[PDB]
């Protein structure tokens, strides 16, 4: 009965680990900012956001070419493909662009923060910063958290806009559907406040979880060159489970 | 302190279950999120394609859901059992003022004047013991039926409000029903 | 140094394009705008899926929305409020004489004035004061109805015009109606 | 095995909940079992299970 005893010891440490990461979040956001805190947030928007711009724009095109090619092969048997422009822009705006653009943000810019704060912990830069008197949560961690909550909802819109434009390329200009019935099928069925705004609120709840996890794993490492790399797979797995987990809860509320 | 951490961790997950069972009720996907519901039932001869959670409509407005469909072996008549919302089909305390001068206005008509007794205090006594307690909007010459909602949509119970004399009590069974008209019969007549 | 101040300023521009493209080239925001609208209403005997914020047509052109579809439980009939427009559907500043020169044309005709109560200036002055404001293009003998486009599309309201010597003023109940037909209606009427 | 089996369930609960909200307006949801098993078998299960 050791394996049952080891399994129960595993999920007790993982429960306690949530409680440390909850108390770490209440110390960051319940504080008025220190002098100079906006100059570092603009710089941290460059590392997290702008470097992630190339992967999202390219991969957003490749889903749009697939959604236009799969939606045409199904809607041609029933002979109604004036709804092609609807189902492409309805699959992206409420479902795929909130979800897939959080599965690529957890990889590229999610795990990179855990390496960045993690390598500062093994090389004692975090411990050296505290003896000077500077608190490393306000100095290092907090400009990285606020640059994650802002930079992902700005990236699902670029994912959704490039995905529709890419779906317009293979649907209208390669397979040969009508251009005017493509766009006029959108404005009838796709509202703004029910679909585009509910695709943004779905990504703010996703941007909080892919950043608060990816910061806590790099702050509570164990300082070891092979203990860092084991916490970079702990933050890609835990982000992809909370994205798909809060997907169903937010879909049932918004579209139920 | 470690204990503190633990606690502040059991409180997140317990709050994480309090949200999942809030957002599952307000979605409609579990429980009954319609107020003060009262239940009526009817007896059909043929109800095809009718699951629970169907629509019950008065004129095309969703007022209720169906809960159970059973079948009596002996008499061969099916059984529906639906629940209706009562916020908008009942006469509440305000809405008694609209019906008391209307449902008792049909009682003191020219038809009932020289018929039972022109001294009777029963004709006003019948209404307020039925107007104040256990009232519906549904009349006693209405029949219910099954319709289609777009010749392609799923089935849904439909009430036909026809005429009006008197109401039902909360829990009564509608007598008059109308069965469906399935697909394989319509193609017999059409040809 | 100046790069990290600039390469974020580009990132807000490319977000600025791809947000504007969603609102005013994909989503319907630029196409919905009630140009100084008002509100009228009606009462129906069947509204089988008239979803809110639908469209209202006069001759096959969008001149209105839908706002509320609730029951009227003293008659158990529907109640729809639709907001039309004040530039597509009414007579503007120059146009006010076009309805007084039409009231004098077909309505104040001498063979029509000699068909009613005897006067010389009773209706002749009324057509200058009633017709000037609170007046739409809808002639009062135009009965609204529910329709659908194609055989899969949503439900929309259709106002069939014709005749009419007075115009519906403001907030008025459109006179006649007809409900929507589906399979429970048609095959029970095809015989 | 644990991440794939759990995350595979969460997409199935979403595909059944989104495909029902669209196919109930056109009133044809005998094709619900088709479009769920056609989205997964040829498109999502090869792609999402390679992103995890």
């Amino acid at each position: 009965m050791n394996t049952i005893a080891w399994l129960g010891r595993l999920v007790i440490e993982r429960i306690r680990g949530i409680g440390v990461a909850a108390l770490m979040l209440l110390q960051i956001i319940f504080s008025l900012p220190s002098a100079g805190g906006f100059g570092r947030f603009v710089y941290q928007m460059h590392r997290v956001g702008v470097m992630s711009l190339l992967i999202i724009t390219v991969s957003g095109l490749f889903i749009g070419l697939v959604l236009g090619l799969q939606g045409y092969s199904i809607l041609v048997n029933v002979g109604s493909e004036s709804m092609l422009g609807t189902m492409v822009s309805l699959t992206l705006l409420r479902e795929l662009a909130p979800v897939v653009a959080a599965l690529l943000f957890a990889g590229r810019a999610g795990s990179a923060l855990t390496a960045e704060i993690g390598s500062m912990k093994q090389s004692e830069q975090l411990a050296s910063m505290e003896m000077i008197g500077v608190d490393p949560l306000k100095q290092i961690v907090s400009p990285r958290l606020w640059a994650g909550i802002v930079s992902l909802p700005m990236l699902t819109v670029i994912f959704a806009a490039i995905g529709i434009v890419g779906g317009k390329l293979v649907g209208v200009d390669f397979l040969g559907v009508d251009e005017g019935s493509f766009w006029s099928g959108m404005q009838n069925n796709v509202q703004f406040g029910h679909d585009v705004v509910n695709g943004i609120i779905k990504s703010i709840v996703f941007a909080l979880l892919c950043t608060w996890i990816a910061v806590f794993q790099g702050y509570a490492c164990d300082p070891t060159p092979e203990g860092i790399a084991t916490a970079m797979t702990r933050t890609v797995v835990y982000s992809s489970l909370c994205v798909l987990g809060f997907d169903f809860v937010l879909t049932a509320v918004m579209f139920g | 302190s470690r204990t503190s951490e633990l606690a502040v961790g059991i409180f997140v997950i317990i709050f994480g279950i309090a949200l999942f069972f809030l957002a599952m009720k307000v979605s409609g996907l579990v429980g009954t999120n319609l107020s003060d519901g009262y239940t009526m039932k009817a007896q059909f001869d043929n109800v095809n394609g009718l699951k629970p959670r169907a629509k019950v409509t008065m004129s095309g407005v969703t007022i209720g859901r169906v809960d159970s469909i059973t079948l009596d072996p002996v008499t061969r008549l099916a059984t529906v059992t639906f629940d209706l919302d009562g916020k908008l089909t009942s006469f509440n305390a305000e809405q008694l003022k609209e019906v008391q001068k209307n449902a008792l206005d049909e009682l003191r008509y020219s038809s009932d004047y020289t018929q039972a007794t022109p001294a009777q205090q029963k004709t006003m006594e019948q209404q307020l013991i039925s107007n104040m307690n256990s009232i519906t909007s549904i009349d006693e010459d209405a029949y219910i039926m099954v319709a289609t909602n777009g010749l392609l949509g799923e089935k849904y119970l439909k009430i036909v409000p026809g005429g009006g004399l008197n109401y039902l009590k909360r829990g009564d069974t509608i007598s008059n029903t109308q069965g469906t008209m399935d697909l394989e019969d319509l193609i017999s007549k059409f040809i």
